[PDB]
DNA sequence: AATCGGCGCCCGAACAGGGACTGTG
DNA sequence: ACAGTCCCTGTTCGGGCGCCG
């Protein structure tokens, strides 16, 4: 099969470089013979061509094995020239996903065999792709051979195949525009809603299509019948579910390990629905050892076996019908966790999810659920192209009465109440007008810039008064300290008077959680209160009992 | 027609920006545009070989059907080399019409060594195809240098309407004409109807709207009055009893207040507060505090003298959300030297959509910049970054697009509402 | 493991940026 | 004014998962 007659993309170095002139390190003789009958093989059907010492340049080779294949992968360390290269723009913007494919009568799946190898490469840039294979025998010199076609392991070669394969499909797909191929690398997902006679049809004018332009499209893998394997999943006719994900079974575990079971209990959460890994991500921190062994925490064990509970049972989802609605719904699991399920007829999920952010130091559950359906409206628009209808387990009137109440501009789509709790609540709110006949506190707090100790008290209307020393604090830490005593030593109803903006700006977007321990004890009370309200003035002016703590705290 | 050489400012690079995912019903729209525009030659297909892109969408046009095709070109902008009087009466006409004229630049050809900059690519739904890159031929919407380029071209369609309409005042901002005029506003309408015939024997206009008469909330950007624009004054509470927390808050708005007007004063006042009282107390004002506060409410009466606009620096625009659909907004140069202050209410989404809301206003306070000083400011957007992106291409309805940022203000500004 | 490329997602952390407060005559 | 410190956000990179060459 000769080379692809389409027209080379001009490749050029970095402004002011060279080539790269690295030197071929030792290699085994398993692999040096896996790369003689390899090379010889691709001189004479022309990807490669031998060079002379008029080119300078050079680049280490090696081989691995192809996935899942017994034919040899011929790879190079192309480090040093990706460097130089210039830059690309990558045309791959994304991963298709089944769960946006639309039923179809006919399908069938192809595969490029030796993609990159069928593409050809600037001529220019050619000098810059030198390799060399060391013989066995020392004494020999060795062959130094040039790319004739898109090397493995070059920067551009993904996005040029890519460009190059676009090109070649283009005359088909306007030949015919009701067939469907979805284009990913080299794997040609095609979809017709022919009968299967037609079909086969179209299909071998689209093979010997490819096979002009130097692509063959090999009988091995060639696929013809459900189910398909495509993109890591198994395509049945009216179900769509991952490949068999394995999970390792060890008694001692590695930061490595981990990383793996965090990335494929990932993966399985597109359809596997429940999937947890706060624990187990926690497990990560701090420790950048990699060889470095875990004691499983009380909390990541039983959040494993949550999930193995969860990966025994299949799972399958089901593919796209653009007349019906898209509808996606949403549960509260873990603490800053959250699932999501996204279907068209119930208990029919096209594909699930999760969203386990924390966006600050300080959140409540309200922010959480609107950055999970703004999570879920991006993903329904890359797959599906629209914004799905939500079903959340907050009330209309809590949220109604947070984003009237919120100083920032929020809002979510189209949607409807579900009572499956746990639900989405304010765990406290701060009053609106101060309280008649509720003690007021007047706090502060300071610290010193060198020594880091610091105070905090208050002072109110019936005298009392309070100031507590703090070792290794800050100015912020003590305003919050000083609010903390107010609620610590009052009724359930109390007036508190503040000069901090950075205290009041926390307090006032109603946390439940927050990253720091002080904010938390401070939740923990503002949730016992039966009525507080929360005042700010300017430090330094005269004011009432603002005055008197400042100077009780500055001292 | 040669083309006019085109280099970027020294030491800069072309735009490298990652195209946003859209909607079906967008890249519908996007992909019958750019199919059309490289038939007649205005744009080509290119390769990942071009390291530049530019994110593009679409809009659909003011009390229309059709759709608009809009490229964020603001990074290339920045990037572009600047090209070599503000009519300060456009804000005194009674009417004003902004006519998008962005279809003139696609018969200018562009300088070919500077085409590479002008790529943006098309997404797929589902990602089925990889992206297909195009680049510009001609002088693009959009772009700071189209209007620079087509100037000699511009004045010179103009020219005969200016001279048979002398009391006619027109403005060119990027791809929009302002068209400004005293006529009552039939009779002004009949005339903007007159300058697109007279631009039709030259170049094409944006298709006429589906209503004569201004229907409500669709003109909102097209036909603007800027001689009923009002500021907002600060303005301080009038109660008969005053408690402690009446008076705090009062002292710390006027102590705030006193940063944008000298004269403020709080002393007579804060001496009111000298205990350590509880909040609920009603304080009776003593006769200096009743003196000071009535001076402080006349010097917020008057508006701020000695604040001129700087055309060497950029303007900021900060919003405020007020609740219950009204939003207020400051544009300055300098902190505390406001050009203006404004406020905004009952916005589409009415009760509902707040980021519409916000999307609406920040277009409302662009308009205004771009009539009163011929300038785009800096927003300082009240938004979570990430909702901003999620929705506010789907309420756009602008040819421009201002440069923002993100902020989380505390609720300590109750002192402009 | 040595020993490659491009894309997407996740989670943890290094680095930068900006605003408020405070300390200096 | 000017320079710090504190705290917070956003960007980028390190690891991992998956696709494919």
């Amino acid at each position: 099969v000769p080379i692809s007659p389409i027209e080379t993309v001009p490749v050029k170095l970095k402004p002011g470089m060279d080539g790269p002139k690295v030197k071929q390190w030792p290699l085994t003789e398993e692999k040096i013979k896996a790369l003689v009958e390899i090379c010889t093989e691709m001189e004479k059907e022309g990807k490669i061509s031998k060079i002379g010492p008029e080119n300078p340049y050079n680049t280490p080779v090696f081989a691995c094995k192809k996935k899942d294949s017994t034919k040899w992968r011929k790879l190079v360390d192309f480090r040093e020239l990706n460097k130089r290269t210039q830059d690309f723009w990558e045309v791959q913007l994304g991963i298709p996903h089944p769960a946006g494919l639309k039923k179809k009568k006919s399908v069938t799946v192809l595969d490029v065999g030796d993609a990159y190898f069928s593409v050809p490469l600037d001529e220019d840039f050619r000098k810059y792709t030198a390799f060399t294979i060391p013989s066995i025998n020392n004494e020999t010199p060795g062959i130094r051979y040039q790319y004739n076609v898109l090397p493995q392991g070059w920067k551009g070669s993904p996005a040029i195949f890519q460009s190059s394969m676009t090109k070649i499909l283009e005359p088909f797909k306007k030949q015919n525009p009701d067939i469907v191929i979805y284009q990913y690398m080299d794997d040609l997902y095609v979809g017709s809603d022919l009968e299967i006679g037609q079909h086969r049809t179209k299909i071998e004018e689209l093979r010997q299509h490819l096979l002009r332009w130097g692509l063959t499209t090999p009988d091995k893998k060639h696929q013809k019948e459900p189910p398909f394997l495509w993109m890591g999943y198994e395509l049945h006719p009216d179900k769509w579910t991952v490949q068999p994900i394995v999970l390792p079974e060890k008694d001692s575990w590695t930061v490595n390990d981990i990383q793996k079971l965090v990335g494929k209990l990932n993966w399985a959460s597109q359809i596997y629905p429940g999937i947890k890994v706060r624990q187990l991500s926690k497990l990560l921190r701090g420790t950048k050892a990699l060889t470095e062994v875990i004691p499983l925490t009380e909390e990541a064990e039983l959040e494993l076996a949550e999930n193995r509970e969860i990966l025994k049972e299949p799972v399958h989802g089901v593919y796209y019908d653009p007349s019906k609605d898209l509808i996606a719904e949403i549960q509260k699991q873990g603490q800053g966790q959250w699932t999501y399920q996204i279907y068209q007829e119930p208990f029919k999920n096209l594909k699930t999810g999760k969203y386990a952010r924390m966006r600050g130091a300080h959140t409540n559950d309200v922010k959480q659920l609107t950055e999970a359906v703004q999570k879920i409206t991006t993903e329904s628009i890359v797959i599906w192209g629209k914004t799905p209808k939500f079903k959340l387990p907050i009330q209309k009137e809590t949220w109604e009465t947070w984003w009237t109440e919120y100083w920032q501009a929020t809002w979510i789509p189209e949607w409807e109440f579900v009572n499956t709790p746990p639900l989405v609540k304010l765990w406290y709110q701060l009053e609106k007008e101060p309280i008649v006949g509720a003690e007021t506190f007047y706090v502060d707090g300071a610290a010193n810039r060198e020594t880091k100790l610091g105070k905090a008290g208050y002072v109110t209307n019936k005298g009392r008064q309070k100031v507590v020393p703090l070792t290794n604090t800050t100015n912020q830490k003590t305003e919050l300290q000083a609010i903390y005593l107010a609620l610590q030593d009052s009724g359930l109803e109390v007036n508190i008077v503040t000069d901090s903006q950075y205290a009041l700006g926390i307090i006032q977007a109603q946390p439940d959680k927050s990253e720091s321990e002080l904010v938390n004890q401070i939740i923990e009370q503002l949730i016992k209160k039966e009525k507080v309200y929360l005042a700010w003035v300017p430090a330094h002016k005269g004011i009432g009992g603002n005055e008197q703590v400042d100077k009780l705290v500055s001292a | 027609i040669e083309t006019v050489p085109v280099k970027l400012k020294p030491g800069m690079d072309g735009p490298k920006v990652k195209q946003w995912p859209l909607t079906e019903e967008k890249i519908k729209a996007l992909v019958e545009i750019c199919t059309e525009m490289e038939k007649e030659g205005k744009i080509s297909k290119i390769g990942p070989e071009n390291p530049y892109n530019t994110p593009v969408f679409a809009i659909k046009k003011k009390d229309s059907t059709k759709w608009r095709k809009l490229v964020d070109f603001r990074e290339l902008n920045k990037r572009t080399q600047d090209f070599w009087p503000h009519p300060a009466g456009l804000k005194k006409k009674k009417s004003v019409t902004v006519l998008d004229v962005g279809d003139a630049y696609f018969s200018v050809p562009l300088d070919e060594d500077f085409r590479k900059y002008t790529a943006f690519t098309i997404p797929s739904i589902n990602n089925e195809t990889p992206g297909i890159r195009y680049q510009y031929n001609v002088l693009p919407q959009g772009w700071k240098g189209s209007p620079a380029i087509f100037q000699s071209s511009m004045t010179k369609i103009l020219e005969p309407f200016k001279k048979q309409n002398p009391d006619i005042v027109i403005y060119q901002y990027m791809d929009d004409l302002y068209v400004g005029s005293d006529l009552e506003i039939g009779q002004h309408r009949t005339k903007i109807e007159e300058l697109r015939q007279h631009l039709l024997r030259w170049g094409l206009t944006t298709p006429d709207k589906k209503h004569q008469k201004e229907p409500p909330f669709l003109w909102m950007g097209y036909e603007l009055h800027p001689d009923k624009w009002t500021v907002q004054p600060i303005v301080l509470p009038e109660k008969d009893s005053w408690t402690v927390n009446d008076i705090q808050k009062l002292v710390g708005k006027l102590n705030w207040a006193s940063q944008i007007y000298p004269g403020i004063k709080v002393r007579q006042l804060s001496k009111l507060l000298r205990g350590t009282k509880a909040l609920t107390e009603v304080i009776p004002l003593t006769e200096e505090a009743e003196l000071e506060l009535a001076e402080n409410r006349e010097i917020l009466k008057e508006p701020v003298h000695g604040v001129y606009y700087d055309p060497s620096k950029d303007l900021i625009a900060e919003i405020q959300k007020q609740g219950q659909g009204q939003w207020t907004y400051q544009i300055y140069q300098e902190p505390f030297k406001n050009l203006k202050t404004g406020k905004y209410a009952r916005m589409r989404g009415a009760h509902t959509n707040d980021v519409k809301q916000l999307t609406e206003a920040v277009q409302k306070i662009t308009t205004e910049s771009i009539v009163i000083w011929g300038k785009t400011p800096k927003f300082k957007l009240p938004i979570q970054k990430e909702t901003w992106e999620t929705w506010w291409t789907e309420y756009w309805q602008a040819t421009w697009i201002p440069e923002w940022e993100f902020v989380n203000t505390p609720p300590l500004v109750k002192l402009w509402y």
